[PDB]
RNA sequence: UCAGACCUCAGAUCAGACGCGGCGACCCGCUGAAUUUAAGCAUAUUACUAAGCGGAGGAAAAGAAACUAACCAGGAUUCCCCCAGUAACGGCGAGUGAAGAGGGAAGAGCCCAGCGCCGAAUCCCCGCCCGCGGGCGCGGGACGUGUGGCGUACGGG
RNA sequence: CGGCCCCCGGCGCGGCGGGACCCGGUCUCCUCGGAGUCGGGUUGUUUGGGAAUGCAGCCCAAAGCGGGUGGUAAACUCCA
RNA sequence: AGAAGACCCUGUUGAGCUUGACUCUAGUCUGCAACUGUGAAG
C-alpha cells in the first residue's frame, strides 16, 4: 500500500524526432524493398501467383 | 562531486520545479482547435479575407534587422491622408490603422501609400443594401467575381534587385576604405574635445 | 570618393527626412491663456507657501545661494529649485514696482 | 468654469486658506466614527475627475485609517527563525493607506461596488479618504450604458483584488523596463511563467 | 489537510439541489413552459 | 397545480410578482441586465455604429 | 531501452557496482559545485582556471543587436553570388566588374583570411579589414562602404 | 418661504432592491516560514514558495503606451519560439536571472472629468393606460455643490 | 453529404413594426487636460536591475517651451 | 531473554539551560521634524 519506486512521471520523453532526410531515406528503402520478390515472400505475403 | 575534466554545469532545479511543469500533450489538439477556429471565422466574414485587415510595410528597428522589412500593426495617419483615405472609413474596408506610428522618412511613407493605393484598387465593395447600390459600391458585374482571399492580403516580399555591373573607376580604386573608417571613428570620438579647443 | 559610412559623424543610411507638424500630444503642459488666468487668480487668493516666503526673504537680502540650497532641499531636484527661485525672484521684482 | 479653479485651489494645500480648511475639517472628521456616509463629495471636482456623477446610486463614505507602517503581529515580537525575519517595527505594508480605505468602505457595504477614492485630510495618526461607491442594482445605473460595465459580475469587490485606482498601484503594473516583474498580467502570473519548465513533445 | 477537505466538500453529501441544476443546465434552465401534450 | 396556474394568470403582466411565481433560473442569471438593458447603446455609439460599421467587401488578390 | 542498461547486469551483485567499503551514500562531498575553494580546489584550479574572481568592466543593459557584426572572409566571398556570375565575368577581365553586396547576404564586415580569384569585383559592405581591402585592390577590385 | 426653508443627523416589521455562505483546479489582492543548499553557519538559498486571510469568473488578470529604441526605426495586452542559462545579481561563494529586437498564435479598439456651446435640453419612482418595453400625469422626486448632447490628445469645436 | 418524428440555438435572404439619424474636404477663428500626485530625502521590503527595478511608511513637496523616460551619482547643453 | 548502550568517543546531528560567545530583537530611554494653535517678556 505504499509508493512505488520512482513513480512514473507524465513528462517522460515519449516522442522521438527523426531527421526529414532519414525519414525520406527509410521510405526510399521500404519502396525499393517492395520491388523484390524475395523480400515480399520472406515477409510472408502470398504473391506466388501475382 | 566533481570528477576528471568536465564542465561546471548550472542546473536550475533547486526549486519545486516538478510542481510547475507544462507538457505539450495537447499540442496536436491545439493545432486542430486553431485550424477549426480559422474555418469558423472564415464563414463569419464570408467575402472578406480570412487573415483580416491590411498590414503596412515597416522597417525593423535594430541594426541586426534594419535591412529587411516585415508587416506592421497599421497604416499611419499620414499615409492614410496621402492615400486619400479617412481614418475611420479605412477600418470599415479592412485597413489596419495605427495612430502611433511616425514617418521619419519619405521612403517608408511612399512605400505604404503605394501599398495602400494598390489595395483599394483590388477592393470589391458590396452595397450596404443589395437592392440599391451607391457611389462607392462596385458594379454588379464585379461583385460576381468576388471570392474570399486566403492568406495574408498582399504578402510582403523583398525582391532583391541586382546592382548593375560597371567598370571600376580610378576614384573607386583610390578610395581607402580602411583609412576612411579608422578616421571616421577618430573624428567621431575626438569631436567634442576639438570643439572645446575652438573656444 | 564619399560613401555613406556606418560609423563617424554622418553615420546612418541616408534617407530624405519627412518633416511634418508635431503630433498633438507634444503640446501637453503648455500654458494657455485661461490656465495662466486661473493660476494667477489662485495665487492672489491663496498666497504663498511657508517655504516660499522663507525663500523670498533670503532672495531680498541677496542670499541667492542659500535660497537655492533651501529651495532644493524643499522642492527636490536642482532643476525644479532654479525654476522656483526664478519665479520667487520675479514676484519680488513685481512688488517693487507696485 | 468653477471646477478648474477648485482644481488649482486644492493644489495650494500650504496656503492660509487651505490650511484652515484642512485644520477644521480634520478635526470634524476625527470627531465622527471611522466609517460614515457623507451626503455629498467634499471635493466635487475631484470626485467627478475619478468617475463620480450626481446621480441616484452614487454614495460617498468617509474612512479614517491609522497612519504609520505595519508592525509584525507576532507574540512578544519573537519571529522564530533566521535573523532576516527578526524585523517587527520597521515593516511597511504592500498596499497604500488609500487602498485600505476602499477595502473597509467596500467590505462594510457589500451591496455596493467601490468606484474610486480620494484624499481629503491628514493628521499625525489619521488619514481621511472619501470612497465613491455605486449601487449596481439601481435603474439609474443599469440603464446608462456608460456605467453598465460596473454592474457586471466580474467587478465584484474590485478593492479586494486591486482593480481600483489606488489598489492597482501597489501591484507594479505598467509598460517599460520599470515593470519587467509584472509582464504577463500580475506578478505571480509572471513568476509562474518564468518558473514553468516547458517540456515539449519532441524536445 | 486534504483528506479532511474531501470528507465534507460538495458531492460527498446529498446535493438535493445541485443534482437538479446539473439536469436543468442540459436544457438551458427552461421554465414556464410544458412539453407538447398528446 | 390548479391554484398555482390561477395565481400565475392573476399576476400575469404585473410589475411585482410573488417570489414563487418569479422565474428561478440561477441567482447569477437573475442578477444580469435585462434584454433591453444589454441592448441599450449610448447616443455617441449609435452614430459610430451607423456610419462606421464594417462593410462587406472582397479583395481580388 | 532498459534492456541495455547496466542495472540489468548488476542483478545479484550486492553493492550494485558501488563498492562494499565505501557505500553509495547521498552526497559524500557536498551538493553541486560545493567546496570549489576548500576540498575541490585541486579539481577546480586544474580543470577550470579563472573560475573564481572578477575581471573586466560591467555593462548593465547589453543589447547584442548593437554589436551585431557578422563577418565573412575572402575565400568565401564569391559564395554570395551565383557561380555563373563569377564565370561570365572571368572571361572579360577588363570589362565590368560584378557587385557583391555583403550586407544584403547578412555580413557587415569583410575579413581577409583567404585568397581571392584573379578577377576584379566591387564589394559593398559596412566594414573592411586592412588586409581585406588590400587583396581586393590588388586583384583589380574596389571596396564600397555602405551605411 | 404665507411661515417656514435649507443644511446636518436619526427612527421604522415604511415602498422596492442588494450584500452574506459553498466551491476555490485555473485566476486576482495580501500575508508569510523553516526544513533544505552553502559539505559548518549568520547575508544568500530554499522562496517573493508551503501554510494563513480576502475577492471573483468560465476564464481571470492584463490591455490601447508619461513604451521600446538609438535604428533606414518600431507601435495595446496575453500566449508560444528565440533572445539565454545571456546582460546582470550574489559571503561575486553556493546559487540566482530577465528584457529590446526577431519568428508565430490572436488581433479591436474605445469612454470620461476638465475646457465652452446648447432654455436640465437629463434621470428615477408611483399610478393609469397600451403591446418586459412604451406613451400619459396641472403626479412625486433626484439634479445647477452640474444631468444629457457635442467632444479626449490620433487633436477638438 | 441514411430515413422519420419532436424540440432548441444560430446564420443568410426578403418584407413588416418600433427606435437612432446628415456625413466629408478646405481655409480662417477659437480651444485644449487629472496634486499630499509627480518629484527629492529616508526607511523597510522586493527585483537580474547593480549611487536604489517595483511597492509601501513618514517628512518634504512641484512645475506648465511643463513633466516622465533615455539601465552609473551629479552640473551645463543638445537630442530622441 | 527483554531494549539499534543512556556510560566513553565520533558526527562539521540536535535540544534544554546559561553568560563577559557571534549576530539580532520585543520592550524601554533619548533626539529631530510633523500633529502644534494664541500672546507677552527676557
Ligand atoms: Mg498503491
Ligand atoms: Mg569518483
Ligand atoms: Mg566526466
Ligand atoms: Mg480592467
Ligand atoms: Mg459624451
Ligand atoms: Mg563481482
Ligand atoms: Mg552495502
Ligand atoms: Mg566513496
Ligand atoms: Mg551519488
Ligand atoms: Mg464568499
Ligand atoms: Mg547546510
Ligand atoms: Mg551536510
Ligand atoms: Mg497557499
Ligand atoms: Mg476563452
Ligand atoms: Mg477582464
Ligand atoms: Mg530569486
Ligand atoms: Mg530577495
Ligand atoms: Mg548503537
Ligand atoms: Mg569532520
Ligand atoms: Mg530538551
Amino acid at each position: 500500500g505504499g509508493r512505488m519506486f520512482a513513480p512514473t512521471k507524465t513528462w517522460r520523453r515519449w516522442h522521438r524526432r527523426v531527421n526529414t532526410t532519414q525519414k525520406r531515406y527509410a521510405v526510399c528503402s521500404a519502396l525499393a524493398a517492395s520491388a523484390l520478390p524475395a523480400l515480399i515472400m520472406s515477409k510472408g505475403h502470398r504473391i506466388e501467383e501475382i | 562531486a566533481p570528477s576528471r575534466n568536465g564542465m561546471i554545469l548550472k542546473p536550475h532545479f533547486h526549486k519545486d520545479w516538478q510542481r510547475r511543469v507544462t507538457t505539450w500533450f495537447n499540442q496536436p489538439a491545439r493545432k486542430i482547435r486553431r485550424r477549426k477556429a480559422r474555418q469558423v471565422k472564415a464563414r463569419l466574414v464570408a467575402p472578406r479575407p480570412v487573415s483580416g485587415p491590411v498590414r503596412p510595410v515597416v522597417r525593423c528597428p535594430t541594426n541586426r534587422y534594419h535591412t529587411k522589412v516585415r508587416a506592421g500593426r497599421g497604416f499611419s495617419l499620414e499615409e492614410l491622408k496621402a492615400a486619400g483615405i479617412n481614418k475611420k472609413v479605412a477600418r470599415t474596408i479592412g485597413i489596419s490603422v495605427d495612430p502611433r506610428r511616425r514617418n521619419k522618412s519619405t521612403e517608408g511613407l511612399q512605400t505604404n501609400v503605394q501599398r495602400l493605393k494598390e489595395y483599394r484598387s483590388k477592393l470589391i465593395v458590396f452595397p450596404r443594401k443589395p437592392s440599391a447600390p451607391k457611389k462607392g459600391d462596385s458594379t454588379a458585374e464585379e461583385l460576381k467575381l468576388a471570392t474570399q482571399l486566403k492568406g495574408p492580403i498582399m504578402p510582403i516580399r523583398s525582391v532583391y534587385k541586382k546592382e548593375k555591373a560597371r567598370v571600376i573607376t580610378e576614384e573607386e580604386k583610390n578610395f581607402k576604405a580602411f583609412a576612411s573608417l579608422r578616421m571616421a571613428r577618430a573624428n567621431a570620438r575626438l569631436f567634442g574635445i576639438r570643439a572645446k579647443k575652438a573656444k | 570618393i564619399r560613401y555613406p559610412m556606418a560609423v563617424g559623424l554622418n553615420k546612418g543610411h541616408r534617407v530624405t527626412k519627412n518633416v511634418t507638424k508635431p503630433r498633438h500630444c507634444r503640446r501637453r503642459g503648455r500654458l494657455t491663456k485661461h490656465t495662466k488666468f486661473v493660476r494667477d487668480m489662485i495665487r492672489e487668493v491663496c498666497g504663498f507657501a511657508p517655504y516660499e516666503r522663507r525663500a523670498m526673504e533670503l532672495l531680498k537680502v541677496s542670499k541667492d545661494k542659500r535660497a537655492l540650497k533651501f529651495i532644493k532641499k524643499r522642492i527636490g531636484t536642482h532643476i525644479r529649485a532654479k525654476r522656483k527661485r526664478e519665479e520667487l525672484s520675479n514676484v519680488l521684482a513685481a512688488m517693487r514696482k507696485a | 468654469g468653477a471646477y478648474k479653479y477648485m482644481q488649482e485651489l486644492w493644489r495650494k494645500k500650504q496656503s492660509d486658506v487651505m490650511r484652515f480648511l484642512l485644520r477644521v475639517r480634520c478635526w470634524q472628521y476625527r470627531q465622527l466614527s471611522s466609517l460614515h456616509r457623507a451626503p455629498r463629495p467634499t471635493r466635487p471636482d475631484k470626485a467627478r475627475r475619478l468617475g463620480y456623477k450626481a446621480k441616484q446610486g452614487y454614495v460617498i463614505y468617509r474612512i479614517r485609517v491609522r497612519r504609520g507602517g505595519r508592525k509584525r503581529p507576532v507574540p512578544k515580537g519573537a519571529t522564530y527563525g533566521k535573523p532576516v525575519n527578526h524585523g517587527i517595527n520597521q515593516l511597511k505594508f504592500a498596499r497604500s493607506l488609500q487602498s485600505v480605505a476602499e477595502e473597509r468602505a467596500g467590505r462594510h457595504c457589500g451591496g455596493l461596488r467601490v468606484l474610486a477614492s480620494y484624499w481629503v485630510g491628514e493628521d499625525s495618526t489619521y488619514k481621511f479618504f472619501e470612497v465613491i461607491l455605486i449601487d449596481t442594482f439601481h435603474k439609474a445605473i443599469r440603464r446608462n450604458p456608460d456605467t453598465q460595465w460596473i454592474t457586471k459580475s466580474v467587478h465584484k469587490h474590485r478593492e479586494m483584488r486591486g482593480l481600483t485606482s489606488a489598489g492597482k498601484k501597489s501591484r507594479g503594473l505598467g509598460k517599460g523596463h520599470k515593470f519587467h516583474i509584472t509582464i504577463g498580467g500580475s506578478r505571480r502570473a509572471c513568476w509562474k511563467r518564468r518558473n514553468t519548465l516547458q517540456l515539449h513533445r519532441y524536445r | 489537510s486534504a483528506k479532511a477537505k474531501r470528507r465534507n466538500t460538495t458531492g460527498t453529501g446529498r446535493m438535493r439541489h445541485l443534482k437538479v441544476v446539473y439536469r436543468r443546465f442540459k436544457n438551458g434552465f427552461r421554465e414556464g413552459t410544458t412539453p407538447k401534450p398528446k | 397545480q390548479t391554484q398555482k396556474e390561477n395565481l400565475r394568470k392573476f399576476y400575469k403582466g404585473k410589475k411585482y410578482k410573488p417570489l414563487d411565481l418569479r422565474p428561478k433560473k440561477t441567482r447569477a442569471l437573475r442578477r444580469r441586465l435585462n434584454k433591453h438593458e444589454e441592448g441599450l447603446r449610448t447616443k455617441k455609439q449609435q452614430r459610430k455604429d451607423r456610419l462606421y460599421s464594417v462593410r462587406k467587401f472582397a479583395v481580388k488578390a | 531501452p532498459s534492456k541495455l542498461r547496466k542495472t540489468r547486469k548488476l542483478r545479484g551483485h550486492v553493492s550494485h557496482g558501488h563498492g562494499r567499503i565505501g557505500k553509495h551514500r547521498k552526497h559524500p562531498g557536498g551538493r553541486g559545485n560545493a567546496g570549489g575553494m576548500h576540498h575541490h580546489r585541486i579539481n577546480f584550479d586544474k580543470y577550470h582556471p579563472g573560475y573564481f574572481g572578477k575581471v573586466g568592466m560591467r555593462h548593465y543593459h547589453l543589447k547584442k543587436n548593437q554589436s551585431f557584426c557578422p563577418t565573412i572572409n575572402l575565400d568565401k566571398l564569391w559564395t554570395l553570388v551565383s557561380e555563373q556570375t563569377r564565370l561570365n565575368h572571368a572571361k572579360n577581365l577588363e570589362g565590368p566588374a560584378p557587385i557583391i553586396d555583403a550586407v544584403h547576404a547578412g555580413y557587415y564586415k569583410v575579413l581577409g583570411k583567404g585568397k581571392l580569384p584573379k578577377q576584379p569585383v566591387i564589394v559593398k559592405a559596412k566594414f573592411f579589414s586592412r588586409k581585406a581591402e588590400e587583396k581586393i585592390k590588388s586583384v583589380g577590385g574596389a571596396c564600397v562602404l555602405v551605411a
